[PDB]
C-alpha cells in the first residue's frame, strides 16, 4: 500500500540518481560503478511499481502517481543498463 | 522540484549521446 510505495520510491530515486551522476561524468573507467548502482535502483523500482495499492482516496492516488513515474524511469534504466 | 520524470529526461540526454 502507500507506505511501501513511498519507501521504494525514495530508495530507487537515490540509487538511480547516483548511477546517473557517475554515468554523466565524462571521465572514463567508471561505468562499472554506474552499472552496480543502476542494478540497485532497478530492483527498487520493480518492487515499488508492483506494490499493490487498493481502493481510492488521496494517498492511494498519490502512490499510484509515483508508481507511474517509476515505471517510465524503469524502462529507461533497463535500456541504459544493456549498453554498459 | 526534481522527480522521477526529471531523472527520465537525464536518461534521454544520455541516450542522445549514444
Ligand atoms: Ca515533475
Ligand atoms: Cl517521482
Amino acid at each position: 500500500e502507500a507506505e511501501r510505495v513511498r519507501v521504494f520510491h525514495k530508495q530507487a530515486f537515490e540509487y538511480i540518481s547516483i548511477a546517473l551522476r557517475i554515468d554523466e561524468d565524462e571521465k572514463a573507467g567508471q561505468k562499472e560503478q554506474a552499472v552496480e548502482w543502476y542494478k540497485k535502483g532497478i530492483e527498487e523500482l520493480e518492487k515499488g511499481i508492483a506494490v499493490i495499492v487498493t481502493g481510492q482516496g488521496e494517498q492511494c492516488e498519490r502512490a499510484r502517481r509515483l508508481q507511474a513515474k517509476m515505471m517510465t524511469n524503469l524502462v529507461m534504466a533497463k535500456d541504459r543498463l544493456q549498453l554498459l | 522540484d526534481i522527480d522521477f520524470d526529471d531523472l527520465s529526461r537525464r536518461f534521454e540526454e544520455l541516450k542522445k549521446k549514444t
